[PDB]
RNA sequence: CCGGGCACUCUAACGGGACUGCCCGCGAAAGCGGGAGGAAGGAGGGGACGACGUCUGGUCAGCAUGGCCCUUACGGCCUGGGCGACACACGUGCUACAAUGCCCACUACAAAGCGAUGCCACCCGGCAACGGGGAGCUAAUCGCAAAAAGGUGGGCCCAGUUCGGAUUGGGGUCUGCAACCCGACCCCAUGAAGCCGGAAUCGCUAGUAAUCGCGGAUCAGCCAUGCCGCGGUGAAUACG
């Protein structure tokens, strides 16, 4: 079934394949299912235009997701970033934001490391 | 441990989160217990001395 | 840098505590400090009496402070004139009516403390130290005893670079906990630095 | 995911002497050392030099900037 | 109904003079609820034997708190003669519970 | 009447006691297939009894505290063969043979310092 | 595992409670 | 062992066939203590040999791995600067040693998914004669032997 | 739980026991190799103990101390910042890459410790962190406290997945004068690398390794995955 923005989730169980939404997880997928009572463990392929209808209404009214997230996450990236606030100058020089420290270290939020040259004795280690 | 830091004592903290058991022997201000008011180190010399009631050397 | 104290060593055997009494988790450090204040001011004033040990004992508010010395005279002073000078300039940094006994070390030269500040002393006396060692052990190694040793540190007659001289008779089997050697160090004050004197005596077995 | 409770906290040294500072009209600066203070709106359109551990940085307040800190506007270490 | 529990650090002494109330009691009371162990509780204190670094070395000390129940039932009037004021222990604590 | 051993093991003990009957046994009260259930050991806590063709004359009431649940299988293989020898000490002959009557001493041995745990010692670097 | 803040080993492990590891 | 000359631990037999031949290809099984786990694993197996085929498993075992147990094998050797690889015969408690590990570790390589399975199903194929544990073995063997000309080196 | 019993378990003081003592074989002895009896057999396990000395080893920042040196300051107070920086490199670790596994239910078995202005049962509000109210402890008597791995049942079906939980938005709770720099802890959303690691290299010989969880010191809180202990389950191999 489709629900969410162009969602297609299937041959898995509602509510994991629910899941496969952007803004829904574990959580919500379990709230939806049983807030519109549809065993979480029907196959979607063997779900109802009934059942399916009843939970695109609920999911694509009770949250903001997908695409509408997405923006709005990036807004408010945008937005501390516009002000001479720190954290955002975090995301702009691209590191972590969360005072977590860069000596060593804070590669997924730095990606592949850029390596170069430096001293020989003075035993680095 | 220079005098002026042994001021500790002061309990005028302005704010008790200021506060810092030290050392009452040495002014040892970093591995200070709190049951003896003795650092680490004193702790161990005065306790070989026997000058610590009850206080033996552990083993088992 | 090995070896442990001989006395911490030895304390639940032949040995015991000087300081005898149970505390809480909430008492135990200030019946410390203080009564460890008071080996603070008796060691600097009974300095010549030569006091080897300093036992405390505590009760309901109470104390025993039996020091032990060499000559008991110069502890109670005309008398009786100091003992109780010394008993109440004591009670008055503790207000806890103290008790003070002056006990009398039978032969000072089976007390390693003593030894040691002997040897200690003459050395700030520009004394020949291997002399003072060599003379220390048979002083001590002839007042009976079934063992007995000095250890001087080092920066020897103020000699540049220090050294370690020590010598010995007897036994002194510090890895036998039925023992029972009484330690005592010293330490030695100069115009080049300090000096550390040590002093074993093996005096009893089982 | 930041927090602090029930009681937003801002140092009164420059509190009242911030709406000291609008019982009569406005103002221009105030030199402060209290990042610790949560911008709270009778601040918008001012300008507050905070302290890096050095020197004042000038600060001009705004509408959105409100419920961050001073410290957040005044960043404290000098990298390439 | 007397209980007095005995705590001390020394479980020599804190046993003898644990065995001296016991007595001052078997002259003039009950049989008494004799003299009852209970677990040690045992402090461990363990530090880095030399100053500066060498974390690897440490040295362990322990506190040890020896206790005692004793226990005289049956108030007897006439065990508070000998269990008045004829004790000698010097590191043992007393508490008198009834 | 009935017969008493008791039992120790890895630092558990276990409180037996042997009447005739049946094979029933009370484990804690839960039958013995109750408290260890599918356990693939336990079986053999009741070993002592094959070994002198018993089990099939005897019933069985043990308590044990203390421990896991293998260490307690095992004090319950001890007091088994050490009750049903205090009620016939002939069977002494028949147990040794196969240790019954012994106590395994295996005990967690203790924690060193400097050791990440007893024996394994930390890892150095390029020495 | 351990290190999933949200799961019953995430909660022991880190020595919490919460939603995905109640109080009994 | 270069003081005395290591005594080789006896092992509890089995508690379902008294073997301790059995206890041992179940320690070989086990992961991280945990037995009970092993334990069943193979059991389970014995039971899935037991379906698939009328003969007992006890005896499907004994059959697979007296196959997997290499008669020989080459040793190295420090040899003017060269090295030699010296093929020499394989004592009886060593056979079975690394028949054993052989099999749990050809087990663990197969495709099925249940362990219980793959145990039993490499059991199969070794007492069949087929099936890489035994081929682990006869390539022990290649190797050794195929250094004939190196065996003047008696180990 | 009652009665009342100490026998058990245990608690903790004190003793018993192992000595190559007994048997056979070897030897000249010492002492080997075997057997019996025993809980335990030939230092039964594990600790504390580390000689004369060696690294002109370490520490003047624990303390002590000779000698230089500063004294409106190299002494002292405070607010704020920095010890937490980040193109990079290394050590020690943690969590993983999954089915012998991961979830959710329900159930069982430990030891050590810690607990006044502190453990906090129980009840109520909240998804929860946590908040209210509130019994008991002065602690073998109350509390921390669920042990976890395990077991029984159910789900997932080999996918970067119901594996893994990094990072990043949100919204909150706490401690604290105050959490921007620079605290943990909840909850929603994010859901990164990672399919077992080149050359090299580490540990461990038995209740050891491996694995699972529990406590404590320091401490308001905490960046502890550290350290020092604790007990579950429990191997492989050693020709040489
Ligand atoms: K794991
Ligand atoms: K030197
Ligand atoms: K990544
Ligand atoms: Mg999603
Ligand atoms: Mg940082
Ligand atoms: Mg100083
Ligand atoms: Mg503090
Ligand atoms: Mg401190
Ligand atoms: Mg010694
Ligand atoms: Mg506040
Ligand atoms: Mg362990
Ligand atoms: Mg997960
Ligand atoms: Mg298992
Ligand atoms: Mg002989
Ligand atoms: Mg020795
Ligand atoms: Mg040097
Ligand atoms: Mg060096
Ligand atoms: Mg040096
Ligand atoms: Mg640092
Ligand atoms: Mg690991
Ligand atoms: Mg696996
Ligand atoms: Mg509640
Ligand atoms: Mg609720
Ligand atoms: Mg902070
Ligand atoms: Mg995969
Ligand atoms: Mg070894
Ligand atoms: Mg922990
Ligand atoms: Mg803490
Ligand atoms: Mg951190
Ligand atoms: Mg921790
Ligand atoms: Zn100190």
């Amino acid at each position: 079934a489709r629900i969410a923005g162009v969602e297609i989730p299937r041959n898995k169980r509602v509510d994991v394949a629910l899941t496969y939404i952007y803004g829904i997880g574990k959580a919500r997928a379990k709230e939806a299912l049983e807030k519109t009572g549809i065993n979480p463990a029907t196959r979607v392929k063997d779900l109802t235009e009934a059942e399916v209808v009843r939970l695109r209404e609920y999911v694509e009214n009770t949250w903001k997701l997908e695409g509408e997230l997405r923006a709005e996450v990036a807004a408010n990236i945008k937005r501390l970033m516009d002000i001479g606030c720190y954290r955002g100058l975090r995301h702009r020089r691209g590191l972590p934001v969360r005072g977590q420290r860069t000596r060593t270290n804070a590669r997924t939020r730095k990606g592949p490391r850029k390596t170069v040259a430096g001293k020989k004795k003075a035993p680095r280690k | 441990a220079r005098k002026a830091l042994i001021e500790k004592a002061k309990r005028t903290p302005k704010f008790k989160v200021r506060a810092y058991t030290r050392c009452v022997r040495c002014g040892r201000a970093r591995s200070v217990y709190r049951f003896f008011g003795l650092c680490r180190i004193c702790l161990r010399e005065l306790a070989h001395k026997g000058q610590l009631p009850g206080v033996r050397k552990a083993s088992w | 840098g090995n070896k442990i104290h001989p006395i911490g060593f030895r304390l639940g055997i032949t040995r015991d505590w000087e300081s005898r009494w149970y505390a809480g988790k909430k008492q135990y450090r200030h019946l410390l400090l203080e009564d460890q204040r008071i080996r603070g001011l008796l060691e600097k004033e009974l300095y010549s009496a030569g006091l080897a040990r300093v036992d405390i004992e505590r009760a309901a508010d109470n104390v025993a402070v039996t020091v032990h010395v060499a000559k008991p005279g110069v502890v109670i002073g005309r008398g009786g004139e100091r003992i109780r000078v010394l008993r109440e300039e004591l009670a008055k940094l503790t207000g806890k009516n103290v008790a003070l006994n002056v006990q009398e070390v039978q032969n000072p030269n089976l007390s390693a403390p003593l030894v040691a500040q002997r040897v200690a002393e003459q050395i700030e006396r520009r004394f020949a130290v291997r002399r003072a060692i060599k003379q220390a052990v048979q002083r001590v190694m002839e007042s009976g005893a079934k063992g007995a040793k000095v250890i001087v540190s080092g920066r020897i007659g103020g000699a540049e670079q220090a050294r370690t001289e020590w010598a010995a008779q007897g036994r002194v089997p510090l890895h036998t906990l039925r023992a029972n050697i009484d330690y005592g160090f010293a330490l030695a004050r100069t115009t080049y630095g300090v000096l550390g004197v040590k002093a074993y005596i093996f005096l009893g077995e089982v | 995911p930041r927090s602090l409770k029930k009681g937003v906290f801002v140092d009164d040294h420059l509190l009242e002497k911030v709406l000291e500072l609008n019982a009569k009209g406005e103002k221009r600066l105030i030199k402060t050392w209290s990042r610790r203070s949560t911008i709270v709106p009778e601040m918008v359109g001012h300008t507050i030099a905070v302290y890096n551990g050095k020197q004042h940085v000038p600060v001009y307040i705004t509408e959105n900037m409100v419920g961050h800190k001073l410290g957040e506007f005044a960043p404290t270490r000098t990298y390439r | 109904k007397i209980r007095i529990k005995l705590r001390g650090f020394d479980h020599k002494t804190l046993d003898a003079s644990a065995q001296k109330i016991v007595e001052a009691a078997r002259r003039s009371g009950a049989q008494v609820s004799g003299p009852i162990p209970l677990p040690t509780r045992v402090r461990r204190f363990t530090v880095i034997r030399g100053p500066f670094k060498h974390k690897d070395s440490r040295e362990h000390f322990e506190l040890r708190t020896h206790n005692r129940l004793v226990d005289i039932i049956n108030p007897n009037r006439k065990t508070i003669e000998q269990l008045m004021t004829l004790d000698l222990p010097t590191g043992v604590e007393i508490e008198i519970k009834t | 009447e009935q017969y008493y051993g008791t039992g120790r093991r890895k630092e558990a003990v276990a409180r037996v006691f042997l009447r005739p009957g049946n094979g029933k046994v009370t484990v804690n009260g839960q039958d013995f297939n109750e408290y260890f259930q599918g356990l693939v050991r336990a079986v053999a806590a009741l070993e002592p009894l094959r070994a002198v063709d018993a089990l099939g004359r005897f019933d069985a009431y043990i308590t044990v505290r203390g421990g896991g649940k293998s260490g307690q299988i095992d004090a319950i293989k001890l007091g088994i063969a050490r009750a049903l020898v205090q009620y016939n000490p002939d069977y002494r002959a028949k147990l040794k043979p196969l240790g019954f009557l012994t106590r395994d001493a295996r005990v967690v041995e203790r924690k060193k310092y400097g050791k990440h745990k007893a024996r394994r010692a930390p890892q150095y670097s390029k020495r | 595992g351990k290190g999933d803040r949200r799961t019953r080993r995430g909660k022991i492990w880190r020595g919490t409670y919460g939603k995905y590891r109640p109080r009994k | 062992a270069r003081r005395r000359r290591a005594e080789v631990r006896q092992l509890q037999p089995d508690l379902v066939y008294g073997d301790v031949l059995v206890t041992a290809f179940i320690n070989k099984i086990m992961r991280d203590g945990k037995k009970n786990l092993a334990a069943r694993i193979f059991y389970d197996a014995c039971k899935i040999i037991q379906e698939k085929t009328g003969q007992e498993p006890l005896k499907v075992f004994k059959q697979a791995v007296e196959n997997v147990k290499p008669r020989m094998e080459v040793r190295s050797r420090r040899v003017g600067g060269a090295n030699y690889q010296v093929p020499m015969e394989v004592s009886p408690r060593r056979q079975q040693s690394l028949a054993l590990r052989w099999l749990v570790q050809a087990a663990n390589q197969r495709p099925e998914r249940r362990a219980a399975v793959r145990i039993a199903h490499e059991l199969m194929d070794a007492a069949e004669g087929k099936g890489g544990a035994v081929k682990k073995k006869e390539d022990v063997e290649r190797m050794a032997e195929a250094n004939r000309a190196y065996a003047h080196y008696r180990w």
